[PDB]
């Protein structure tokens, strides 16, 4: 672990990864998080503000089910690549916050991968974050890739630590 | 037996177990200063708050977090916490039972004990 | 215009949109007879199930389709419908008002009376 | 005591006590017959209606009369009396009780499974 | 043309009602408050029902901004003056705003004498 | 008590019965009733129907004293003394019912009585009642009415208790005083 430092995708390019993101894996952050049908869809309004809707499916109270519709603003900072998000359900009981949402690699089409850690552990670097494996096309990815969505895991820490998604027709 | 606080959740229909519930009683200078707090068991109920001759006459406020409660079903809900402000006085009865019924977007509240005494 | 009937949602907190109303009037012979349908619109309400002239005295029962709006959300309430007896023009035409705050496991009904 | 049934007063704040109670349980020919009944205690509470295995799923029906009981207190009341209907499923847990709060013009009940 | 100009339909929106008369709660007093910046509760808008029990106009569009807002309405006043003593002092509501957008709230109260209600209603 | 033992007003005139009638003593019939500054008006209407507004004071809810505004309409029957009452207030949580409501007597000029058994003792005949004792001015009747307000109670099964049937300027509206 150590959250900072983990030096983030570079130059990064806003509009460039403002086409259509598929989730692929998931790490599980503290609590009630999205379930499953995990897609994003990366916009852009002249301002520059990267703006970027999720669609996904959570285990809502205890059994409903719900496939949530969910929208998020994106409030930059120095490096290119990091990020503030403060997302909101565009239907209310739906978890509103703000979390970290930087992006720590990705070579716009293809794959990428978004790290978050919201609450440190004691003076040092995260405790406890979410992150999400995006692909193009939602088949899977090269051997490329996948080779290094692999060894980003192992910087970013997590190695196995995730759990690929499903996609049943839900949402 | 002092005032026992019992919870109750709407959507799910059962008791609102472990909830947390801070008590305060108004003092001199206008001020809340914290009288006793705890959670609710398995039940949803909250016993063992205070006693007899330490529930003084007064003006008590009472504090239940909802919030808290619901984003650990995952659902976000409308208030902030729930409060409770109330005449405690020696006029007759004194058995008080404070209870609630949350639901995302409201909650409700009861108070009992009258006053057996012509 | 008399009677109306509200309802909304104490889970999403929004009106309760779509949801079958059914009235009746309890009739000569102590069997209730059907009086009036209709469905909540876009704001919870339901206008115009019935008129003045037509709105005489006796026992009505408004029945709220609760179980299916509930159902339709993808939630198991546990109650199968709501509903709501009370006497009318009892002692000269008065104005009704009935809401419903819904709640998978708890509702509730109040009535205001011009 | 379980299918415990209670009653509360949000006009004196206190218990709804001497509230008659009529339990019905649906029949084959869509017809309510009694199941049980009596009246709330001085507590407010009303118990020992059935037991675990007369019981069973199926679909009962908790008559309220609150005019007889807002009728005592001078109070001429909206409601006629306040029903409750809902099905008993073994599903899983079985220990219910119903609830009520009320006021000469609204009321609320709730369940605890 | 004037700068800042916009629509009129309520953001916000009180409602009473009474639970012993079954009629809506007319003339009770409703203070609201605002977190500050340093935990103070600041006051934000009086006023008071109605003959519908409905009070309109407490605040604006552009003066409604996200934080924390309080709506107290004083029932203790209502039952005294009708002949009844209450057990709760006032009504509390406390809740945030706002918070991702402008949003349009209504909070509608039912009174009784030993307990009282509170729901709201809101849509995007 | 037992019933049909006594008698009513014989051809009574509602139109000459029409004006102010003032309360001076009742009867405690069971349950919750109408309190003290206790004042009629009675009204016909074409048709026939006498009708009829008394307001009050009641000791409804415990502590929360409210003065009442009834209203009350009258149907027929046999005995032009004898009607058909149903009462309903101006405003809801007001007890309304329907009460038999006789004349045990008068002379529509100051001192009318009136009677009402809503139970009958087993077939005995009148278990519970309630029974007001009227007069025009409400500073007391002559000492003749007060002798016959006082012949009829012992002839009425049960006509005039009298518990404190108390007037004083009690329901005003220009400054509450006590009440809404
Ligand atoms: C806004 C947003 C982000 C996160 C959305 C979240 C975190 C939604 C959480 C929803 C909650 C769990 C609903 C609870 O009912 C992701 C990273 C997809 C990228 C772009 C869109
Ligand atoms: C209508 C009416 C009759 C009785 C009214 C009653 C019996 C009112 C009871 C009021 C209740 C007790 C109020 C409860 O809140 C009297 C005989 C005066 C004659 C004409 C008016």
């Amino acid at each position: 672990c150590a959250v900072s430092s983990f030096r983030v995708k570079e130059n990064f390019d806003k509009a460039r990864f403002s086409g259509t993101w598929y989730a692929m894996a998931k790490k599980d952050p503290e609590g009630l998080f999205l379930q499953d049908n995990i897609v994003a869809e990366f916009s852009v309004d002249e301002t520059g503000q990267m703006s970027a809707t999720a669609k996904g499916r959570v285990r809502l109270l205890n059994n409903w089910d719900v496939c949530a519709d969910m929208v998020g603003t994106f409030t930059d900072t120095e490096d290119p690549a990091k990020f503030k998000m403060k997302y909101w359900g565009v239907a209310s009981f739906l978890q509103k916050g703000n979390d970290d949402h930087w992006i720590v690699d990705t070579d716009y089409d293809t794959y990428a991968v978004q790290y978050s850690c919201r609450l440190l552990n004691l003076d040092g670097t995260c405790a406890d974050s979410y992150s999400f494996v995006f692909s193009r096309d939602p088949n899977g990815l090269p051997p490329e890739a996948q080779k290094i969505v692999a060894q980003r895991q192992e910087e970013l820490c997590l190695a196995a630590q995730y759990r690929l998604i499903v996609h049943n027709g839900y949402c | 037996c002092p005032l026992m606080v019992k919870v109750l959740d709407a959507v799910r229909g059962s008791p609102a177990i472990n909830v947390a519930v801070h008590v305060f009683r108004k003092a001199a200078d206008d001020t809340w200063e914290p009288f006793a707090s705890g959670k609710t068991s398995e039940s949803g109920e909250l016993h063992g708050l205070t006693t007899e001759e330490q529930f003084v006459e007064g003006i008590y406020k009472v504090e239940i977090d909802t919030k808290s409660y619901w984003k650990a079903l995952g659902i976000s809900p409308f208030h902030e916490h729930a409060e409770v402000v109330f005449t405690a006085n020696d006029s007759g009865p004194r058995r008080y039972t404070i209870a609630a019924l949350l639901s995302p977007y409201s909650y409700s509240t009861t108070a009992v004990v009258t006053n057996p005494k012509e």
